[PDB]
Formats: structure tokens, sequence, C-alpha cells
RNA sequence: CGGUAGGGGAGCGUUCCGUGUUAGGGAGAAACGCGUGCGUGAGCCGCGUUGGACGAAGCGGAAGCGAGAAUGUCGGCUUG
RNA sequence: GGCCAGUGAGACGAUGGGGGAUAAGCUUCAUCGUCGAGAGGGAAACAGCCCGGAUCACCAGCUAAGGCCCCUAAAUGACC
RNA sequence: GAGUUGAAAAUAAGCAGAGAUCCGGAGAUUCCCGAAUAGGUCAACCUUUCGAACUUCUGCUGAAUCCAUGGGCAGGCAAGAGACAACCUGGCGAACUGAAACAUCUUAGUAGCCAGAGGAAAAGAAAGCAAAAGCGAUUCCCGUAGUAGCGGCGAGCGAAAUGGGAGCAGCCUAAACCGUGAAAACGGGGUUGUGGGAGAGCAAUACAAGCGUCGUGCUGCUAGGCGAAUCAGUGGAGUGCGGAACCCUAGAUGGUGAAAGUCCAGUAGCCGAAAGCAUCACUAGCUUAUGCUCUGACCCGAGUAGCAUGGGGCACGUGGAAUCCCGUGUGAAUCAGCAAGGACCACCUUGCAAGGCUAAAUACUCCUGGGUGACCGAUAGCGAAGUAGUACCGUGAGGGAAGGGUGAAAAGAACCCCCAUCGGGGAGUGAAAUAGAACAUGAAACCGUAAGCUCUCAAGCAGUGGGAGGGGGACCAGACCCUGACCGCGUGCCUGUUGAAGAAUGAGCCGGCGACUCAUAGGCAGUGGCUUGGUUAAGGGAACCCACCGGAGCCGUAGCGA
């Protein structure tokens, strides 16, 4: 390939029209905005969502029940993994399965939230191979499936939370059997 | 990035070449150049439709006029009656011209048609 | 640059539900109540589809929330 | 296979840039003016007892890119 | 359905009506035709009436509406 | 190292191969106005006891008043005043606008005005974030993120934490305690945080590092120097073309009659500073200084924090409203404490306010020195290619133009004629004089002159179709061009209307300038690159772009529900 001969592929950049330039060009003398009003004039125009002086479409429903109240917004708290993810990755029969496995391997790609949401195994799909798992907590299928499968299966206690010394005495308090 | 250009005034001067023998500031004015490039454009186009037209309606007139020299009524709508019945396919009113070039073969044209 | 802001007067009335489309909240229920009918409470308590034209419109003055059509 | 508002497809031209210290050019380039030529047309090509040094095409790109209108505007020159 | 426009001042003619004074090229509706956005021919001229839907060429022919004394093409045609 | 007394020629005199002109470093003068400063002033002047006036510093004398203060006198190379385009900080601080009105809000703490100050300024060394896991001053960029929120929950406004980079630097002071003095001070000590310091007692000596007139050191800059390699023919001129040779550590650039590696100035490279400035490295020298045990007493920044109110600002518009700073008024505790962790209480965690100072990353151009340009080419680019903020206008604030190109070299026309000049024609220069000083190509409108045809019984958006008559060159002589007897037909163009030849709008004409553009995002379409999912941002880079890093982040992988 020289610098002559290189050329692109039709289709692959179209001309810009330019507006204004002879009715024969397509959009001359009033460049396609019709004769008058605020869709010819130059300026911001109109906001969009606005009705024309009714009451708009946003304004006459009511708003979603927490961001009403200004409650948060639910939020998810695990990085869902299904089982479809684990038989379609190459995990052979002897593998540990954890965070750095997942990541490393190609299947869970955190980026926003590498400190928060941990891991959570589903239930959907099947696992036939048997792995070694130390992740985070299980749905109940899901434990029937890994359950199932003969795999050595350990939940991780990930964080401890603060509890009050009278807390944990009125905590310790209920180990009545 | 400035882009001062001529190519109005190629644009401009074969219209201007174009707009000859018009009578003073048609010929000269560019702001009428225009519109007598427009005009003479259009006049082109009827005055051709209805020169097809115009003379279709003068050789009608002149074999008619050709036709009516015989003093007895002989109208041309008859020079039609029995140049169709005798077959004659669609001479086409040219023997409205072979009618003064040739006023003796158009007198034998007629003077068959008779028999 | 400058980044498209959401509008924030309809996202709190506005809704993507996973396949790609907008719902919303039906009007009518916290005002008045007695005076409907339990028929008409619960017709006006559901969350339904907005429909096409309202489907295309807010959807340029919302940007960044993924829908498709 | 008429077409306004309008929508889509395909192209011409301009100045600069890559090829480019390109081919060509004081044995006359650009300009300006010319055509018994060619195109659907925007335009191309050719000719000049004018002018005097630059600058094509092709394959591509980018625009202060195309004028007859704005009681537009700036110079020149009319009318009365 | 996706992307993406305009338009939201209409006009006359026939029918069905209301307002009027069954007055207006008046006003508002309902179905339709034209103009808008439609050239040509007939209408003397003349958006909306009749024929009619213009890709282009021909110094081609046949017709619709309408006409055949002259201006101006075709019958000073025939018979009541 | 060879000619000079600016543009800028001429004339008169000089200055110069015991080194001129010029360049560079350091000095000298700098009338008058202007901070303007001896006093006045109507700026560039007047009067003068010739004076840095005033404020600040120092010294003497020292009022009402004893010490003081004020004043006066004097000294002083004498510190400040004034100016500065933009950025920065501090204070006053809008309104048109958006919300399709408008008052809450936005525009906006923006513009403007004043003050200050530096090449940067501000901030800055945790009474901090965070959440039971951890980080370690401030600033800036990418990101989270247009998220959490805030908001007539309208218009809009919009963080922060985790993460990744640029750059890194920490130090002085008060108090408790000793000593001198009537306090007020001074000199030692101590300045820290899963606490220190003071008091009492025991040990122990030198490793490392910080600061710096002073001068030897280094490179760089402000003058410069050497510096390779060709002729000949061509229509004015050769650098272009054609023929013969060479340089290259040099083929960047500008000029030379014309376009240059070999003509010049230069460049690559090698060199070069008496003097000043700057860069880090020496130096007489000043400094930082150590560990343990006991001791809840003594201390750890007071009209301060907090509280009742009135608010402001943090994205947060008074809301559950925390943190931060102020107005009035009340008004704490010292470490067994106090403050923060979004009202508040209890526990834990974190830090130690009411005292100050700090380079870097960072933002900009009145500029300066280099290198560039899909930037302009005299209506452009700075308003300004000449007198440009000029002429001119305004009392003033202020507004504000226009005019470039004869040649290569003036070689700028000796002389003759017209003639008072201006001008013109010969001649002469030149390649060109139709390049003549109004001087380079010179188009259109506009004004003309010459040649061909044709108009004075004629109604016409000036055309067009047919074409009488006539004229011109011609070679495919039937063709082409010009004129137009007469006939048919034809309601200027745009805007914008239901409808415009319209007596609706617009334009005197000609030529130029003159309008869906740019940044960043969302969405869709078309072409690609990978699908072992994709892709990097900031940032680093042989000056820029760029090879290659840089997986932070983003998107798709799981949804439902408040």
């Amino acid at each position: 390939f020289r610098l002559d001969n290189l050329g692109p592929q039709p289709g692959s950049r179209k001309k810009g029209k330019r507006k204004g330039r002879g009715h024969a060009a397509g959009q001359g003398g009033s460049c396609g905005f019709g004769m008058r009003g605020q869709k010819s004039r130059s300026g911001p125009g109109i906001m969009r969502g606005f009705e024309g002086g009714q009451m708009p479409l946003y304004r006459r429903i009511p708003k979603l029940r927490g961001i009403a109240g200004g409650m948060r917004a639910g939020l998810p708290k695990y990085v869902p993994i299904n089982l479809r993810d684990i038989e379609v990755a190459g995990f052979k029969e002897g593998e540990e399965v954890s965070l750095e496995s997942l990541k490393a391997k190609g299947i869970i790609n955190p980026s926003g939230r590498e400190r928060r949401l941990p891991l959570k195994i589903l239930g959907e799909g099947e696992l036939s191979t048997k792995l070694q798992i130390k992740a985070r907590a299980f749905s109940g299928s899901a434990k029937e499936k890994l359950e199932a499968a003969g795999c050595s299966v350990t939940v991780l206690p990930g964080r401890k939370k603060y509890i009050k010394e009278s807390v944990r005495k009125n905590l310790a308090r209920a180990d009545e059997y | 990035r400035v882009k001062r250009g001529y190519i109005a005034r190629r644009r401009r001067k074969k219209i201007r070449f174009f707009a000859s023998s018009f009578r003073g500031a048609h010929s000269r004015l560019t702001r009428t150049i225009a519109q007598q490039k427009i005009r003479a454009l259009v006049s082109a186009h009827r005055d051709r439709d209805r020169q097809k037209r115009d003379f279709r309606r003068l050789w009608i007139t002149r074999i008619n006029a050709a036709i009516r020299e015989r003093g007895v009524y002989y109208n041309y709508s008859k020079f039609i009656h029995d140049l169709y019945k005798r077959q004659l396919l669609l001479n086409r009113k040219i023997l409205a011209q072979i009618a003064i070039l040739n006023p003796n073969c158009i007198y034998m044209i007629y003077n068959e048609i008779i028999k | 640059g400058y980044k498209m802001k959401t509008h924030k007067a309809s996202a709190k009335r506005f809704r993507v539900t996973g396949k790609g489309k907008i719902v919303r909240r039906r009007a009518g229920k916290q005002h008045l109540l007695a005076k409907k009918n339990t028929k008409r409470k619960n017709r006006l308590s559901k969350l339904i589809q907005v429909d096409r034209s309202d489907y295309d419109n807010v959807i340029g003055a919302l940007p960044y929330l993924k829908v498709n059509r």
C-alpha cells in the first residue's frame, strides 16, 4: 500500500449536509425548519419535556416510592454469579474459587466496587465438576447444587460488626438454651 | 482560513455570455441577466411545444387553402373523407409541403382522390 | 467537558426494568380515596408501561438509563 | 418518473494539506478573456499578437467552501 | 416499530345543516373534487368550474372537454 | 578586523591598522513635568530663605501632666508612596436572563469598582477522612459521576469517600519549671497523640543531616570565531533545463536579476569570557542533640468552645441539619478531659481547636528567546503593513478611520518642438515606456470612439419559435456567426400568503465581505478493530504528534421489591 492508492470503503464516511446552500442541495432556504416558530429561530428553543404550557408528563405522575421519600435506593450487595459462569469457565477438577480466581480467570471484571460487594453464587445452571469454593454465602438452591455435586463448600465470614458491650451483654444474656 | 474566490465570475460570466442581444440592461446588468436566462429558457420550452402545435396549424390552413382553389364546394374535411376511405395511411400533412413545392403532384393526389 | 445532566424531575418518576422499558406509577392515588372504588384504587395502584409518545419524548430527556427502543 | 414545507441517495466546484522538491512551466504557470467540443447539471477540456512565475490530474482528507435578495454592509460608478 | 421532519392561518365548488335576512367571494361543521403543491387545452382575459395528470426529444398521427364566417385551426355542412 | 558620523541621499569638516564604526558586561550623565517630593501650580510653569515635602526609624530638648504624649530641632544612600496586560487574594457586589409570567431559586458570588501582592498567589502539616478494615499536610489532573443528594422536589444545582498519577518537606512559638527585674518582658526547657511535657533519680557519648556575606569549582547565558564541495550552453538575467564533477559530522533557513548542497550570510561539528547573572557541588562557621523508671496533683493557646437567638456558606434553598465562620447576650473542662464520626444520648474509634511560617505539582500573558502552522495576505490578519489609537468627532468620559507592490538595477527621460506651468510627442535607458513616476496582472458596473445590419403609423417584463432582406469570413461550400420585415405566444425575481404581474415586502447598479459552525456528552445509523469480552483516561515519551507502557475506571455479564 502506497500513500497514493488508499481510499475508504463506501458508506464509511458520508458527507455532512450543508444547510442553506441551494434548493437543489435539499435543505436550502429555511434550512429544513419550515417557516416560523420556535423551531426555526436561533437559540436554546424548547426545553425537552415541555408540553407547551400544559402541565408536563413527569409532573402529572407521582414519584417512585423510595425516591419520593428520599430513602436510599435498592443497591446490589454482592456479585451475582451463576453456575453457568462456572461450567463455561476453564476451571478444571482441582482449582480454588475465590475473588482473585474469578477476576484473574475472566468471569467477573469488577471496577467500581472492589471493596464492598464480595461475591454470591446463585442457582441457575448446573455444576458437574467438583471444586473447592471459599467464597461468600450462597442461596439455598445453589447450596443444593454444590452439595449435590460433592464439592468442598466453605462460606467466608467477611466483617464483624461492632456491638456495644451492653448490647453484647443483653444478647449474651439471651443464651438461655 | 479566508476563502475569497473567483467561481461566481465564471458562474456569472457564462450566463453573461448567453444573454447577448437582449436590448439594454437585460444584456449588461447581472441581476437581470439571471432572470433573462431563466425566462429565455422557459420561452424556449413553451415555444417549442407550440412550434409543434403552430406548424400543425400552419399546414392545416395551408392545405385547406390549397384544396379550396377548385371552386366547387370541396372543403378540407372532405379531402380527409376520401383521403382515409381510399386507403392512404398517414401522409402526415407533408402534402401541404408538396402542395406548393409540387402543385401538379398534389393535383395528381387530389385527382386520384376523386377517382 | 460538559456532561449532560440527568433530569431529576423525571428520574424520580420513570424507571427501567431489565429488558429496557420505561415503567411508571399511575396517578390519582394520594388524594380523595374514599370517593373512588377499591376497583379503581387497585387499578391505580400498579406500575405500567408508558405509551410510545412519551416513551420517545423522555428517552432523550433522561439520557443515562439504558432504554432500548 | 408534476410537485411546495420537508426526507433520503448520488455528484461538481473552491483554498489548503499527504503523495509533492509530483507531472508540467520565461519554448509562458496562476489570472483575465474566449469556444462550430463534451456532460443530467454543478462543470471539464481546448484556444488566446493580454499577462509574467508558479503549479495540475489521479487516490484521500479539512473547511471562514459556493450569493440575487437581509430598509444587509464596504468601495467604485450611474439616474435625476 | 427504530431514527427523523414539517404541518396545526386554509380557499372555493356540489350535497347535508346551524348562525344571518335559506344576504354576502359571510361564519362554523360532515362526505367529496380542485387549488394549495398542478403545468397544458377549453373558459376573451381570470387559483378552486369541465377535460386532463407535464421524464425528454420530433417541422409526427388519433382524440377528451370545447368548437368548424373573419380576427383565430377546423362545415358560409345536410335535413326538420 | 575595515571603513564609519541613524532612517537618509547630498554638502562641509572629521574620526581610523599604537584597532575607528559596531557588538557585549559594568558604570557616568539624565533639563522640565509626572509618586513629583522646598512652596504654589491652570502638568511639562511660577516663586524660592535651593529644600528627599509627608509617614516611619534614630538622637537631643522635652507643653497642659510628675513620668508621659503632643510639638520643635537635627541626622540619615532613606524604609514606604507611584506604575503593572492577565492570573491570585480580601471586601462591596448587581441586573438583563432561565424558570416559557414571577417573588424562593438561577444568571452569580460572575461582571464591575476599590485595596494588596508575587512570579506565582491562596491553602497547607490533622481537635482530618473512614468504619471495626485502614490512610497519613496542602494543591492539581483522570475518575467515581451527572452518582448520593439538594430544589415553588420547578428551572436547575451537584458533591464526597475508595482507586490511579504529578509533586513531595516539614518546622518555629505560648503554658507548666529555674534565674534577673515593681509588673511588662527577657535567657534556658518544652512543643506531642492506640498521649506527651514539667518535677525526682539513673546513664551516655558521638554516627548522620540542616543553615550559610566569603572565595576558589562546574556547566549555561549575555559579544563572537573557524567552518566541506563546479564549470559551461540557453531567447535581459539561470538558481530551472541539457552535458560534465564533487561535498555531506553540513540537503534547516534567508537572500542573490530566476526556483541553490557546492554564490553569499550561514548550518552540522569543534572552539571561545576580562565582567555580570544563574545552576548545583566546597568552605571559616552556626546547629539539630540521646535512652530508662517513678509520679492521675503541675501544664498542653478563655471571654475561647458551647448554649438562646439573627444569619452566611459547605452541592445541602431551615429542613432531622451535623461540620465551618460571624452579629447581640450568656458562658466551660485540661488528658480521670475536650472535639468530631450528619439532630441527640451510651460505648468504641479518630484527633488535640481557640499561636504563626513554608518549595513543588498549579492558572495566565503587556512580554522575551528559540521552533512550528491543512493560520491571514491589504474589505484579511492586531483598530493599526506609511502620521495608528494617527487625522477627525465630542466640553469630557469616550468613539475612531482610510491609503501596499515601476524595474532586476532610477539605469527617473540628455537634447529638439508646443509651451506661463501642468502635460504631450519625438529621441535616449530598459528585455518591456502600450513598466513613465496617478507607473506591477486590471475584471464588472460606468463613460466613450470606430466598423457591420437595422429603427421616425409605432403599444412593448423587451424574450422565444419561425424568419424576409442584408453583412462577414469561410470548407465538410446545405454548415457557422451578427442584424432583424412581420406573425403567434409569454402577468419581472425573492419573501410570504387561501390567493402576489401585483398598485403587499425588498433591492440604484457593479465587485468583494456576509449566516446551522465549534467544544463535550446521550441516542441511533453506516463502516471498521477484537470477541482467549471490549477499551483506556490522567500521566511518562528522541521539543509536539507518536512506538510501548499505564487495568484506575466505563460498558455488557441478574433480576424483583419502596
